[PDB]
């Protein structure tokens, strides 16, 4: 938790390459994080709905205005 | 560090002491079974998970059972 | 005599005599007279070699030929002067008892280290740029004077210097 | 006041960059001053050579089969010639600033507050000692305050510059002539 | 009769002393090239080495870029010169702020955070330097002709 | 401004006392303002006399310069030129280098980096009073090449003979 | 007392050198070659031998093949860089195949593999089945 | 220096120096007369290879347009071409002098084989023995073979051509 | 010498999936992560092995040794655990009878009973 | 200034200028020894 992924003590003290392919594929497993509790844990997946929320209204967004300004509609 | 535990299944063989490669289990006295000994870990910082103690260990299920976690140089086993 | 003296090819190999041209001192205190008066006429030969062959004339010999051919050319009575000048020289230079071969300080006429020099270690250097240019000189009156009488360019790269002289 | 809160609370938001003297800080002021001034120069220069057509052929474009697609603005409309030659000067200028951030001299102004340079303490002195709204009145001439009170005078300038050319439906060189009674055009 | 032993007379150590590795020609290169010299400060060995590169980097982008078969093909070439040593130079930043930290260095050696950083600020100016002075160079060639 | 400029030549008679109206001194540090002082003032030198050198006694035999214009000359001269010119100054920088690692002075000490005429005295005071000239020349012909060039972009800012303007 | 060896590359890189490094030695009783574990035979002297490897399975490897010489009295340290020795093996003297009194289990769970408890019934405590 | 070198000296003629040439030498003049014989046997030995492929027609270089005659195509080569061969010569000759530098330097040792082998080995010797004397050989063939270009005219193989 | 050098490292043990540090430690006390070669003269960390004129060959001179009286003492040291227990068993003076009289590693390696046999002579 | 310029000038700073200072980002943060 000193390094890189700071969510994973076995991670962050591998001295290897390893440690960091597996912080990237573990950051969303919130579950096995270390310390998590089951409210953070629900808490913490709100949040990141609202994020992804967020992305997919951006996408529509950008779709609307790449047809607006440069297609012909 | 890999995890390397013995349950009380073990008939004091030997065999999984004698395919450890990296020396991490010995041989130690116990009344749970005839042989009067049972395996043991005690240098599991050593462990390489190759699980050839496993392969060599006669009962069933197992009696020797290595479950792979933290990863150092040791587990590893670099030579750099 | 030896590599502690000016002229020494480098530290490595010291004083460079594979003739064997010098065994004492006096031998070499002979051989450094004559070299560096060899080396001094031979400057002075490029320079006028140089000079006149690029097409420069004194005021009277504003036809005579430039290299060589200027001691086949030109008369006797014009080249008798250069004998009667030199020869007033040799009998005028005189070397000081006590210093280097060519040091010529004994002269009737001031010469001698003046403001050029001050230390020790000014003279020495001043010395061996003098009897350097001196050899390189040699070489290149010699070579000047080989390549006028094999193709006729003693410059073999260009005819004559076009010199700057702003004033 | 809100102004100690602001920073404060942006530096505990973000620790890694404002170490480095990044965001609203006084070396950021500082610097950002220092390049709006000198950008008044280059904008006050453009408008004058656009209004005395002193820049060749302005309005013609780049030809394509000489600098390639990469000139181009829309398919193989290319960009003019005033717009080129305005973005090699600004080039001019990047590359000394690029050379300054990348090189500094042992007594320069760095870009960042980097601990292992020579300046790094008379950078933090100078930077407490700069702050508040008033420039200071008792220090004058070639001064870090005369620097800090023009440098945010250029970016009020640039800004009010804007939203003036803004209001009035006109283009920024416009302001810049209109503002200097039209001695440019 | 043997031209291979173990490296530094250690049979275990995992090297050789070959021709390659030991012989007086790589020897004297490499403890005359810039990065080991003796004597350098970490500016002039980072100037050294820039000067090196950049002198080369040019001529790839300059004869086979996109824009080579233009009359501004040169400048061209140079700025994309300039490009790479941007992204080089970013590479040697980062490379110094992983390897040393962001505390301040107690020593001299080129192996540490404000010596790497002087090293990485000679080899910018170095090679930029040495990418214009091809530039310039590769602007009239001469066919040295008398 | 700094105390060392106490204790470093450049006050004169024009200035016996130290001139340093900005306080510059208190930014750039003694030692490198004065090497670049001196870097600047005999470039600057060299620049004055070529400023109008070829102009007064004469170009060289070649058609690559045709122009005497010093500034028009920059882009007509052969840029193989311009290469051997940065060339032959990165010798000399080199060359500067290597005397002060060899506990050699460009900058008025004891043993010069360059004393090719043999002109440097013994004496500490006679040693001063050549710095001083070297100093004075030095800022005089920083004076004269900005001069120039501000004359010659802007005719009439600055009273240069109209034959070397 | 290094054993007769020309070198090779496959030796210790700069981990021995800044992290940790094993010896091992041992006694021949006659010149014999064999199979050095980093490639290439050595000849072993007579006497005490002296080997430095990378890790501790070369190490143990080498044992392996001198036990089919006949030789027991190997020993196996680890060397840190400051200089500090770890006798590691036969740790007690004894070898670990051969069961020693004044040894403690160590890592025995009380029952066969089959017992340990169930995952879902652990969540969030931090801790493994195989470890509660 | 005649007590102490092995190398070069060997059957038919033993020591050879009958002018005398190395009496009263010091042994830093006779390490330079020796680098000196090693360096122009192997610049003759390289020059002869050279020329012999020349004359026989492969230099398949410049699309194989320069003259068979190694003399002819010394000129038609352009100056580049001798410049970028004298500067890189050079170079090597720098770094040479860095290795001379070294102690315990053997005159002629740009490999610096000493650090693994020295003239107490007989093999080690007799290969050296064969440098030298092809260098020998090679620097009188190349004088001779350049005699014969010049002044004979003839560029190529005038003593077993006649066989076959 | 210190029998916990070893175990005395930065390795924080995780509260799953990790063995922790066993009978000698996880890990060596001293971090790997070091610089790379340097120039004439310098040392790359604080106890690099200065490569002299060949420094970017440093890392292949070693630094690190087992002379046989370090492995003799430490092979004591680490074991004195061991034979107490065996004299414990067997029963100071009586060890330094046993231990010269036939070896360490032999005292070791035998038996408490056997042990009784050999003190059976003197 | 026209926005028919973006793409121009906007195009570099995404697909370059960003996935480079992104990139060098993310490796200042996986070098980090103590991160909290
Ligand atoms: C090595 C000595 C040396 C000798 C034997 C000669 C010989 C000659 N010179 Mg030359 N010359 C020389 C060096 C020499 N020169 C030097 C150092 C210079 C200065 C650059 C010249 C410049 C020069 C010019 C301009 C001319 C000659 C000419 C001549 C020829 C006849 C006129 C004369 O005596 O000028 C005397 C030259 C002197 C330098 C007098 C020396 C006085 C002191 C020692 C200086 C004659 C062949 C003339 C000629 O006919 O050319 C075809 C002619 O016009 N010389
Ligand atoms: C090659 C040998 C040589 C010859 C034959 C001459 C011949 C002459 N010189 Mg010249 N001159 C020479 C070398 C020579 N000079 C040298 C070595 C110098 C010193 C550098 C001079 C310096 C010189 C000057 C300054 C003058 C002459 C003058 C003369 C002319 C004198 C007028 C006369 O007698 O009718 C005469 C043609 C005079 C002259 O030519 O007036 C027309 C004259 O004023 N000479
Ligand atoms: C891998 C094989 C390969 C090669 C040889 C090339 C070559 C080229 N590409 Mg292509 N390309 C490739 C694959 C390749 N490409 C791939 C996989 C893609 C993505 C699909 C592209 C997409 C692409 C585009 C979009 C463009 C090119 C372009 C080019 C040209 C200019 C590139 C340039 O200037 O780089 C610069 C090169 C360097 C800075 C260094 C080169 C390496 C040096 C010389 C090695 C030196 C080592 C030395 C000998 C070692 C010892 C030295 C001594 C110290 C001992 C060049 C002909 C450009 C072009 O216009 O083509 C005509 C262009 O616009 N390429
Ligand atoms: C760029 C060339 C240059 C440099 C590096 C210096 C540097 C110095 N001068 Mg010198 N000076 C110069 C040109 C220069 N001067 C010229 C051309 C003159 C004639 C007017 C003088 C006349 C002069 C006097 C009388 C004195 C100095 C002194 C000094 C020292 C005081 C520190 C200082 O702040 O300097 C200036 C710092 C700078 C960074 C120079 C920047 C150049 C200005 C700011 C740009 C504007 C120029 C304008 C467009 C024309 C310092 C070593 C003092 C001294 O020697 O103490 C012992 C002193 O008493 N200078
Ligand atoms: C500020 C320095 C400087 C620069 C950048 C130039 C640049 C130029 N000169 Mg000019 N010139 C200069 C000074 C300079 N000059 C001086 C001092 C003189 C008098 C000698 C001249 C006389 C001159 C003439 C006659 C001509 C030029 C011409 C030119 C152009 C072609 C290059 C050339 O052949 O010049 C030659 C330049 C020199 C010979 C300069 C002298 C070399 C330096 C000063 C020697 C200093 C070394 C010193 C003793 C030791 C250093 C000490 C230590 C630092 C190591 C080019 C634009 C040509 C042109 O096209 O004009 C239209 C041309 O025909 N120059
Ligand atoms: C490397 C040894 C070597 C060899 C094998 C040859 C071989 C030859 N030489 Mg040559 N020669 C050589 C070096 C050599 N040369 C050297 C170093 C010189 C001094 C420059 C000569 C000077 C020389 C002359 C003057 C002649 C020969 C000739 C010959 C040819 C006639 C046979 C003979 O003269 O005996 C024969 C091809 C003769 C020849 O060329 O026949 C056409 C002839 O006339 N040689
Ligand atoms: C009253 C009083 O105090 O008097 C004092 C005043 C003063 C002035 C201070 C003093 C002095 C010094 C003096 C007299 C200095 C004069 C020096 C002089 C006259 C020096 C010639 C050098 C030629 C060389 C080195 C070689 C050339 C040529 C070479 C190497 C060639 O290959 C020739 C060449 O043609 C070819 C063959 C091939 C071409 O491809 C190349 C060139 C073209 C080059 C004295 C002595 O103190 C006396
Ligand atoms: C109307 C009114 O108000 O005023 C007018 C007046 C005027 C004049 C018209 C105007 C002007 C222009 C100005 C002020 C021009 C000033 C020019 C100036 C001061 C020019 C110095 C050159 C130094 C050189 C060439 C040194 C070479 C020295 C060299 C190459 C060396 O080797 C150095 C040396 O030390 C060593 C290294 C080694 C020694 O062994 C040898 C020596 C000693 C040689 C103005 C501006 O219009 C104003
Ligand atoms: C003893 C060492 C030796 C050398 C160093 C040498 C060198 C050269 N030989 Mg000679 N040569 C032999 C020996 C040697 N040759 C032998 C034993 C025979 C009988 C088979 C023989 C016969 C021919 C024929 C028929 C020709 C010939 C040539 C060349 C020429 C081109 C070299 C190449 O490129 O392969 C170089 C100077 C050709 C020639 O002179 O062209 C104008 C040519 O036509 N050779
Ligand atoms: C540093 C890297 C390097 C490059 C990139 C490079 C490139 C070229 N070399 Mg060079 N070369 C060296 C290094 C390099 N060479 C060195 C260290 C030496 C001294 C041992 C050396 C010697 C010669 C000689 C004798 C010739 C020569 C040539 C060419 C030419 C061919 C194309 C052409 O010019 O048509 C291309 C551009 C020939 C030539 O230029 O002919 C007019 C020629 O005859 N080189
Ligand atoms: C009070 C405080 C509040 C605050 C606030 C508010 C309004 C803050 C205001 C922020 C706003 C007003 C800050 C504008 C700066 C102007 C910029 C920097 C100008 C750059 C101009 C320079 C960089 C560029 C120059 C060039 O471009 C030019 C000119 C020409 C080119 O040829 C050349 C160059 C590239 C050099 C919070 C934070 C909301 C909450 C808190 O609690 C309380
Ligand atoms: S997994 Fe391999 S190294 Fe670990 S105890 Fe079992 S046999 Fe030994
Ligand atoms: S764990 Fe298995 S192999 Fe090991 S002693 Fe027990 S029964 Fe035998």
């Amino acid at each position: 938790a000193t390094k890189f992924p700071k969510f994973s003590q076995a991670l962050a003290q591998d001295p290897a390459t390893r440690r960091i392919w597996y912080g990237i594929a573990t950051a969303h497993d919130l579950e096995a994080h270390d310390g998590m509790t089951e409210e953070n844990l629900y808490q913490k997946i709100f949040a990141s709905h609202f994020g992804h929320l967020a992305i997919i209204f951006l996408w529509t967004s950008g779709n609307l205005f790449h047809v607006a300004w440069q297609g012909n509609f | 560090s890999h995890t390397v535990k013995i349950y009380d299944t073990c008939i004091g063989c030997t065999q999984c002491v004698r395919a450890c490669p990296t020396d991490v289990l010995e041989m130690v006295p116990w009344d749970g079974c005839k042989s009067g000994q049972i395996a043991s870990s005690p240098r599991v910082e050593d462990c390489v998970g190759c699980k050839r103690c496993e392969t060599a260990c006669p009962t069933d299920f197992l009696s020797v059972r290595v479950y792979l976690g933290a990863e150092t140089t040791r587990s590893l086993g670099l030579a750099y | 005599d030896f590599s502690g003296e000016i002229g020494a090819a480098n530290a490595e190999l010291g004083c460079w005599d594979p003739l064997n041209f010098c065994t004492d001192q006096a031998s070499f205190d002979k051989m450094r007279y004559a070299e560096l008066k060899h080396g001094r006429v031979a400057q002075l030969a490029a320079w006028g070699y140089a000079t006149t062959w690029s097409g420069a004339r004194f005021p009277g010999c504003e036809d005579f030929p430039a290299g060589h051919e200027a001691v086949l050319k030109i008369g006797t009575e014009n080249l008798i002067p250069v004998l009667v000048v030199a020869g007033a020289l040799e009998t005028l230079w005189k070397q000081k008892e006590g210093s280097f071969p060519g040091d010529f300080s004994a002269t009737s006429f001031p010469v001698g280290f003046g403001p050029f020099a001050k230390t020790e270690a000014d003279m020495i250097d001043l010395r061996t740029k003098e009897l350097n240019n001196g050899r390189a000189a040699m070489m290149g009156i010699l070579g000047m004077i080989v390549h006028e009488q094999i193709d006729g360019k003693p410059f073999i790269f260009f005819d004559k210097f076009e010199i700057y002289a702003p004033f | 006041s809100v102004f100690d809160d602001a920073v404060k609370d942006w530096a505990e938001e973000y620790p890694q960059f404002a170490a480095w003297g990044w965001g609203p800080s006084v070396q950021a002021e500082i610097w950002n001053g220092r390049h709006a001034m000198f950008g008044w120069v280059v904008m006050c220069a453009c408008a004058y050579a656009k209004g005395h057509g002193l820049i060749p052929d302005a309005d013609q474009t780049l030809d394509l089969k000489e600098w390639g697609t990469l000139a181009t603005i829309s398919g193989k409309n290319t960009i003019t010639n005033e717009r080129a030659i305005i973005l090699i000067a600004n080039v001019h200028a990047l590359m000394v600033g690029l050379a300054a951030t990348i090189s500094p001299n042992s007594f320069a102004d760095t870009l960042l507050l980097d601990p292992n340079h020579p300046m790094y303490e008379w950078q933090m002195e100078r930077n407490s000692k700069l702050g508040g709204v008033m420039p200071n009145l008792g220090k004058m001439g070639v001064t870090p305050e005369a620097e800090l009170a023009n440098g945010r005078m250029a970016m009020m300038g640039i800004i009010t510059c804007i939203a003036y050319s803004g209001i009035q439906g006109q283009s920024m060189i416009d302001t810049i002539n209109e503002w200097v009674g039209g001695a440019y055009f | 009769a043997n031209f291979i032993k173990p490296y530094n007379d250690d049979p275990f150590v995992g090297h050789l002393a070959t021709p390659i590795t030991s012989s007086s020609l790589t020897r004297a290169l490499l403890k005359n090239l810039p990065a080991y010299r003796f004597g350098l400060t970490p500016l002039l060995r980072g100037l050294e080495i820039g000067l090196a590169h950049g002198y080369f980097l040019i001529g790839p982008f300059a004869q086979l870029g996109p824009l080579r078969n233009s009359d501004i093909g040169l400048l061209a070439g140079f700025l994309s010169t300039i490009g790479l040593i941007l992204i080089l130079t970013l590479g040697l930043t980062i490379y110094g702020a992983a390897a040393f930290g962001q505390e301040k260095s107690n020593g001299s050696e080129l192996q540490t955070k404000k010596s790497w950083d002087q090293f990485k600020g000679g080899f910018f100016v170095g090679a930029c330097g040495s990418a214009g002075f091809a530039f310039i160079c590769l602007s009239s060639i001469p066919t040295f002709a008398l | 401004y700094a105390s060392e400029l106490d204790s470093m030549t450049g006050t004169g008679i024009e200035s016996p006392k130290v001139f340093d109206p900005l306080n510059l001194s208190d930014y750039v540090p003694v030692d490198w303002a004065r090497r670049a002082e001196l870097s600047n003032g005999r470039s600057a030198m060299l620049a004055t006399v070529g400023w109008f050198f070829p102009k007064v006694f004469g170009t060289f035999d070649s058609t690559d310069v045709t122009t005497t214009d010093p500034i028009d000359a920059i882009m007509q001269a052969d840029p193989q030129w311009w290469a051997q010119w940065i060339l032959i100054c990165g010798v000399f920088e080199t060359w500067k280098y290597k005397k002060e690692m060899e506990g050699k002075s460009f900058l008025g000490g004891a043993d010069p980096a360059v004393d090719y005429l043999k002109l440097w005295p013994a004496d500490a005071a006679a040693q001063e009073e050549m710095k001083t000239k070297e100093l004075k020349n030095a800022r005089l012909a920083m004076i004269g090449i900005a001069g120039f060039a501000a004359n010659h972009f802007i005719p009439g800012s600055c009273p240069v003979p109209d034959f070397i303007a | 007392p290094f054993p007769t060896f020309g070198g090779s590359t496959g030796g210790w890189l700069r981990a021995a050198e800044v992290e940790e490094k094993y010896a091992i030695t041992w006694t021949s009783t006659k010149e014999q070659i064999f199979e050095m574990p980093t490639g290439g035979a050595a000849i072993m002297r007579n006497g005490e031998n002296l080997l430095y490897l990378a890790r501790k399975e070369q190490c143990l490897a080498l044992s392996t093949q001198l036990r089919t010489f006949k030789i027991n009295d190997y020993k196996i340290y680890r060397i840190f860089p400051s200089g500090e020795v770890q006798y590691l093996h036969p740790k007690d003297g004894v070898f670990p195949e051969k069961v020693n009194p004044g040894r403690t289990s160590v890592n025995s769970r009380g029952f066969s593999i089959g017992k340990n408890p169930n995952p879902a019934s652990i969540k969030f405590s931090g801790i493994t089945t195989y470890e509660s | 220096w005649r007590d102490e070198v092995v190398v070069g000296i060997t059957a038919p003629v033993g020591f050879f120096d009958p002018l005398g040439l190395s009496k009263g030498k010091d042994d830093a003049t006779m390490a330079y007369y020796r680098e000196a014989e090693l360096k122009n046997g192997r610049v003759a030995m390289a020059a002869c290879l050279g020329w012999y492929l020349n004359a026989g027609g492969v230099h398949p270089a410049f699309n194989s347009e320069l003259s068979n005659d190694p003399l002819k195509a010394m000129v038609e080569l352009p100056a580049v071409g001798w410049l970028q061969f004298v500067l890189g010569c050079g170079a090597i000759e720098w770094l040479g002098q860095q290795i001379k530098e070294r102690p315990g330097y053997v005159p002629g040792d740009l490999l610096g084989a000493s650090y693994w082998v020295d003239n107490s080995d007989e093999g080690w010797v007799m290969y050296q023995n064969k440098e030298l004397n092809n260098g020998r050989l090679a620097m009188l063939a190349i004088v001779g073979m350049v005699y014969q270009d010049v002044f004979v005219g003839d560029y190529g193989d005038m003593m077993y051509k006649q066989l076959v | 010498v210190d029998l916990d050098y070893g175990m005395k490292n930065s390795y924080v043990p995780a509260t799953g999936g990790d063995g922790g540090q066993g009978q000698f430690g996880a890990q060596s006390p001293n971090d790997w992560r070091v610089a790379g070669t340097s120039p004439v003269g310098e040392t790359s960390y604080a106890g690099a092995a200065d490569g002299g004129e060949e420094p970017w060959f440093a890392e292949a001179i070693s630094t690190v040794s087992l002379d046989l009286q370090k492995a003799d003492e430490t092979l004591k040291a680490f074991t004195k655990d061991a034979a107490a227990f065996k004299i414990e068993e067997f029963a100071d003076a009586a060890m330094e009878e046993l231990v010269g009289k036939l070896g360490y590693s032999k005292f070791l390696e035998m038996s408490t009973k056997q042990l009784m046999k050999t003190w059976g002579t003197l | 200034m026209a926005a028919s310029f973006l793409p121009s000038i906007l195009v570099p700073l995404v697909g370059l200028i960003f996935p480079a200072f992104s990139m060098a980002l993310f490796f200042l943060y996986v070098q980090t020894d103590d991160i909290a």
